[PDB]
């Protein structure tokens, strides 16, 4: 395919671990790891806000753009949520006794996921004063992702270093079932493909694999062996038929999401790539990636 | 040493 990739916008900052695209607004969310967070204009080049949360990190960080809310999680054990037209913190709680490693937020109902070190993903009810409405207990290390079946997400994926992805339904508390991934530096993502046409979920690893999973089969379909260290993240792109994958080797790959040829790697110059964002209507195709050294802004073609 | 701390 042609990609035409386009660097919309990079800024340098400390080491960005959380990042989202804001859905109507030309608006990036980075999280960083000094204990700031910061909304960007990547069209004007103009920083709309930034906050000082906490001081220790702050690794996941997701936009409710229906409440005008981002939501953040810390190493503090905290969940913040803030007003972004205003700064207005809404709710500062205790969700973990151990680091909040990621947040996903539910596309219709007022639900937020967070995985934790302490072992579990929990369930947030925010038309409820952000009560727990369950603790999903069973992994046997740290939750270092948490994903929505974009497809169905009265289900979800829980990304593990104990090795395994859980698929969990809300309101059960036993895993629908267990993928044993044979990736033994553990799992650092998981996400799904969004479209109708395959059952696919991917993994990323420390062992320097990513993993195509059918949820059907259980089985894995292709391991794709293109990084020199930790992959941190692999997510199917909405519209695009690539995936995109990020390493501590400080590089971006593009990979055929049929044929699982490599398209392009990109050497972004950021150092070690940690999170990645793809706009969720798909708005130029954007994509998003946090580094070491700042976050980069990317236009693909059609 | 936290594992994953960076």
């Amino acid at each position: 395919m042609k990609l035409d990739i386009k660097k919309t916008f990079s800024n340098r900052s400390d080491r960005v671990k959380g990042i989202d695209f804001h859905p109507t607004e030309p608006w990036v969310l980075t999280t960083l790891y000094s204990g700031r967070v910061e909304l960007w204009n990547y069209e004007t080049q103009v920083e709309v806000r930034s906050i000082q949360v906490t001081e220790t990190p702050v690794r996941a960080g997701k936009f409710i753009a229906r409440k005008n809310w981002i939501i953040v999680g810390s190493d503090d054990f905290r969940i913040r949520v803030f007003n972004y037209n205003t700064g207005e913190k809404v709710v500062d709680f205790e969700a973990h006794p151990d680091y909040i490693r990621s947040i996903a937020v539910h596309p219709t109902k007022p639900y937020v996921l967070s995985g934790s070190d302490d072992l579990t993903v929990k369930l947030w009810n925010w038309e409820n004063n952000w009560a727990l409405e369950q603790t999903f207990e069973g992994h046997e290390h740290f939750v270092m992702c948490v994903a929505f079946n974009p497809k169905d997400p009265s289900t979800f994926a829980s990304g593990c270093l104990d090795r395994t992805v859980k698929v969990w339904s809300l309101g059960q508390s036993t895993p629908n079932f267990t993928l044993t991934t044979g990736q033994e530096r553990g799992v650092n993502y998981v996400d799904y493909y969004p479209l109708p046409d395959k059952p696919y979920m991917i993994t990323a690893s420390d062992d320097l694999t990513i993993k195509i999973w059918d949820y059907q089969t259980k089985s894995c379909v292709a391991t794709l062996e293109g990084h020199m260290s930790n992959v941190s993240f692999a997510v199917f792109h909405p519209t695009l038929p690539i995936i995109i994958s990020g390493s501590e080797d400080g590089t971006l790959k593009i990979w055929n999401s049929s044929t699982y040829k490599v398209e392009k790697t990109l050497n972004v110059g950021l150092e070690r790539s940690w999170c990645i964002a793809t706009h969720p209507t798909g708005r130029k195709n954007y994509i998003a990636s946090g580094f070491d050294n700042g976050f980069t802004v990317l236009s693909l073609g059609n | 040493l936290k594992i994953k701390k960076p």
